[PDB]
């Protein structure tokens, strides 16, 4: 039965469950005295694997130590050693976890009261500590805090005089903690529907509420309440003088976050009351519901199986919650916690799993989402404009379009009708151009996307008077008949030369256009003429001059120069470096604005990064080959693989100058983007100011976001260019709106 | 770890083997763990390279997708074989696009040992996929009978 254990352990949470927690005691007592080390492990793994039902393992130690005391002994110094050696990895999204699972053990009498007031004394201590990072310090009274549902009243009532100061240290920290990290952080900006704030002044106030009327909640399950009786003879145990280790540089701390609400009691009138915004028995909802997707995020159908099924529904509505909770995970902006396509078909199973009411309070949602874009964060919008094309992909478009006829009648720059032209152009993406057309109501047809063909500069009636254009009809021939590179160069050597800009144009508008049926033929045509890009745009403007043209070609198919560029690149055509300048150039000025354009440069950047990883990887494997061999040498002194180390220790230096090679083009990369994206908003600051104008306009709250959308989205990778930004771009005499942008994201790690 | 929660059943090959492989059972079975290429099923006929793509791009990048023509007739036969640079990237794919409808149509997703030339041909008797002759019920999507 050495399998079955973990099996039976697991079984518990499932499905007369207090008869179940007392048999399940019995059987472990059976095999306790030789299986006690397994035992142990087992349930130190379920402590911090499975946060959903940590109330119901707590009462499962409760019962084994009432049963035997010296079991709860090494159980909980094991616990702790657990605890210790997960803070030195830096794994802190666990380590809450299991210091819930001890405060709740002092209400199985497992653990003395006393002991824990001083473990969280050691915890509140942190922010007395000096030149440690504040995140640090948040983490440390955020673990404290968050237990205190599970352990408010029992720990009160024992020992409040002491945790009374603890509660003023707490108070006072968060008077003086740096709230500058928020604005990027918020979703909506605007406060009338509900305000967002940070999460430690969500979650304080919620404990202040808890406080007031002497820590009652109705949400929460406590199954030790039926083993009273039981529980009341067990013996505590003492925790050790636990202390938090020291800070170190290589330490890394969980990132700060803000929970936003979008749902109010009124919303649902008929059905139960759900608690308020700063109601701590609303918090511990989330929280459930946030590792219920976190624990089951690989099975799609299971998770929306068992958040569906979360125990006590009947007092809470769980559609408004769940539906809440998911756009929480999807909105969180830094990074998702998950694939973000994972969201999308989760409501899809949960919409057919409870189809009388979810459909309901989805579509509910998203118009309450839609009449709140007025101050929504633009990274935001983008997940948000994937998902709603997605999910109406898979409905049959099908949607009351007529109910936002409120968007015609404004700025078309304006966020209501940007989010629809954007949504029903992704929704082209999935079908076709007159397929769109036939569910929008007509009065949207300004609205609707453009029909995607392709743009023939030479057309064969626009004009003779173009320059190349005889030239320009010999190319269409010669790819007509299947011509050699080298004949092609033949062809081009009769262009006049005003490098050779009229060059890249004529061969780049015939070669596309030749090639414009679909994706295969245009990805077929760029391999079959890969040398002939190589040698014409050798320089860099040269490079930059093929994407300019290139996108005239395909103006009306955002789609089809969405992946034509990333082809370019992969073969080396351009670099991502013409790229970067290519999207703030004056060609792309008018359309700047427009969402696909962000789609590329992000695409550019994640293959910089993966490509540079990919050569780190290597480099490593290729380390521990020296390691490897060095360790048989030891054992099987051989003198003949002195030749055998000197192949690779020129092949390891080889690639050890190519990651700087590689390291210095990914910094270049992230240099040019900052510094051409400082330059266009200095502009437009200056003539705001010169011409009196207001700051705040469509264009620039559109710009400014994707500043800090490209800040969040790797902000790993530009940690490590901290020197280089606040020495030479980011600058004291840079304007305070753009390095405010760069204020909050230094702050929102360090 | 735990051994309920590693459980993941849709990364997990299927009972399908390509009866035109040469090898034996087991070249298959280490060379579909170590792949990066999934099979998709039962497109519709008018559905096109840029809608497959839109929709498998929202998992990752893609490498190259092969459009599932017929052998004779030289036309889409609902089926494509798409192809990502990451294994743990098209994981994902299979994880949650699988069974998601597309095209107002549901499509299933399924490991493949690796596009091989030749192969993106349908091999049904009269030119595409197998499926298609012993299917009875009448489907636009599908051309019919
Ligand atoms: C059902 N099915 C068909 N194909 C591919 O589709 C083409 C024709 O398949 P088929 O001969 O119609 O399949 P059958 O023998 O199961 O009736 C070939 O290129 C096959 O590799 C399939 N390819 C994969 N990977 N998985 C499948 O389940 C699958």
């Amino acid at each position: 039965t050495e399998d079955h254990l973990e099996s039976l352990i697991c079984k518990v949470g499932e499905k007369s469950l207090e008869s179940n927690l007392e048999g399940l005691a019995g059987v472990l007592e059976a095999d306790l005295p030789n299986y006690k080390s397994k035992i142990l492990r087992l349930l130190c793994t379920v402590a911090r694997l499975l946060p959903e039902k940590l109330t119901i393992y707590t009462t499962l130690v409760g019962l084994l130590n009432a049963r035997n005391y010296n079991f709860g002994g090494e159980f909980v110094e094991a616990m702790i050693r657990q605890l210790k050696e997960s803070l030195k990895a830096n794994n802190y999204n666990e380590a809450v976890y299991l210091v819930r699972f001890l405060s709740d053990l002092v209400n199985c009498h497992v653990i003395a009261a006393p002991s824990m007031v001083a473990m969280f004394e050691n915890f509140v201590s942190v922010t007395q500590e000096e030149d440690v990072p504040q995140v640090r310090r948040d983490w440390y009274v955020y673990a404290f805090l968050s237990s205190l549902p599970w352990v408010g009243k029992e720990l009160y009532e024992k020992k409040d005089a002491e945790m009374d100061r603890i509660f003023a240290n707490t108070e006072s920290y968060l008077k003086r903690r740096q709230k500058t990290h928020v604005p990027m952080l918020q979703v909506w900006t605007a406060d009338k529907p509900h305000p967002q704030e940070e999460y430690l002044d969500c979650l304080w106030a919620q404990i202040q509420k808890l406080k007031k009327d002497r820590w009652q909640e109705r949400h929460i399950l406590r199954p030790y309440l039926a083993f009273d009786s039981i529980l009341c003879e067990a013996l505590q145990h003492n925790l050790p003088p636990f202390t938090p280790p020291p800070h170190t540089e290589d330490s890394v701390y969980p990132m700060p976050r803000v929970i936003f609400r979008m749902f109010d009691y009124t919303d649902d009138p008929e059905g139960p009351v759900m608690p308020g915004s700063h109601s701590v028995e609303r918090f511990v909802i989330e929280e459930n519901l946030h590792c219920i997707i976190k624990s089951h995020w690989k099975e799609r159908k299971t998770c929306a199986a068992q958040l569906v099924s979360y125990p006590g529904k009947n007092k809470i509505p769980l559609n408004y919650h769940i539906v809440e909770v998911i756009f929480a995970e999807l909105f969180q902006l830094p990074a998702p916690p998950h694939i973000d396509v994972m969201y999308t078909t989760l409501l899809i199973e949960l919409c057919k799993l409870q189809p009388g009411s979810l459909p309901q309070v989805l579509a509910q949602a998203t118009e309450m989402l839609y009449m709140r874009l007025d101050t929504m964060n633009t990274t935001c919008v983008d997940r948000f404009i994937n998902w709603f094309s997605h999910h109406l992909s898979n409905f049959q478009f099908r949607w009351s379009w007529e109910d936002w006829s409120d968007c015609l009648s404004q700025d078309p720059e304006s966020p209501k009708p940007k989010f629809v032209r954007e949504v029903l152009e992704k929704c082209m993406r999935l079908s076709y151009h007159q397929r769109i057309l036939d569910i929008v109501p007509p009065t949207f047809s300004a609205l609707c996307p453009a029909n995607p063909t392709c743009i023939y500069k030479y057309g064969d009636e626009s004009s003779n008077s173009l320059p190349g254009h005889s030239v320009a009809l010999c190319l269409a021939v010669a790819f007509k008949s299947k011509a050699t590179n080298d004949e092609i160069f033949s062809i081009l050597k009769d262009v006049p030369n005003p490098f050779n800009p009229l060059k890249i144009e004529v061969f780049v508008q015939t070669l596309l256009h030749l090639a414009a049926k679909s994706f295969s033929h245009s990805f077929s045509a760029l391999a079959k003429f890969h040398e002939v890009f190589k040698t014409l745009a050798e320089s860099d403007e040269g490079k930059l001059h093929v994407l300019r043209v290139m996108f005239e070609v395909w103006r009306n198919h955002p789609q089809m120069i969405a992946v034509l560029v990333d082809k370019m690149i992969r073969t080396q055509i351009v670099d991502c470096a013409a790229v970067a300048n290519w999207i703030f150039s004056s060609e792309l000025s008018r359309d700047f604005t427009r969402l696909f354009v962000w789609e590329i440069l992000h695409s550019t950047i994640r293959k910089m990064n993966k490509h540079v990883l990919k050569i780190q990887k290597e480099l490593e494997e290729a380390k521990e080959k020296l390691a490897r061999q060095h360790k048989r040498r030891s054992d099987d002194d051989d003198r003949s693989s002195d030749r055998k180390d000197g192949v690779l220790e020129e092949q390891i230096e080889r690639l050890q100058e190519k990651v700087e090679s590689a390291q210095s083009e990914q910094k270049n990369l992230f240099l040019v983007i900052f510094q051409r994206f400082i330059m266009i908003l200095t502009e437009h600051l200056v003539r705001c100011e010169t011409d009196g104008t207001s700051v705040l306009t469509p264009w620039y709250k559109n710009c400014i976001e994707r500043l800090q959308q490209i800040f969040l989205q790797h902000h790993q990778i530009i940690q490590q260019y901290m020197v280089t930004l606040e020495n030479l771009l980011f600058t004291a005499e840079l304007d305070p709106h753009i390095l405010a942008v760069f204020q909050q994201f230094c702050a929102l790690q360090a | 770890l735990l051994k309920a929660l590693r459980s993941d059943s849709y990364v997990e090959l299927s009972q399908y083997r390509d009866q035109h492989f040469r090898g034996d059972n087991e070249e298959q079975e280490k060379l579909l763990k170590k792949s990066c290429t999934l099979y998709v099923g039962n497109l519709s006929f008018y559905t096109t390279e840029e809608q497959i793509y839109e929709l498998f791009s929202k998992s990752g990048d893609i490498k190259k997708i092969i459009m599932g023509l017929d052998k004779m007739k030289k036309t889409a036969c609902g089926f494509c074989f798409v192809e990502y640079y990451s294994r743990a990237d098209a994981e994902n794919a299979m994880r949650y696009i699988n069974g998601t409808r597309l095209d107002d149509r549901i499509i299933r997703t399924d490991w493949d040992a690796g596009f091989k030339e030749g192969r993106q041909y349908g091999r049904g008797r009269s030119g595409g996929q197998v499926r298609d002759e012993y299917r009875q019920d009448y489907d636009a999507g599908r051309g019919g009978y």
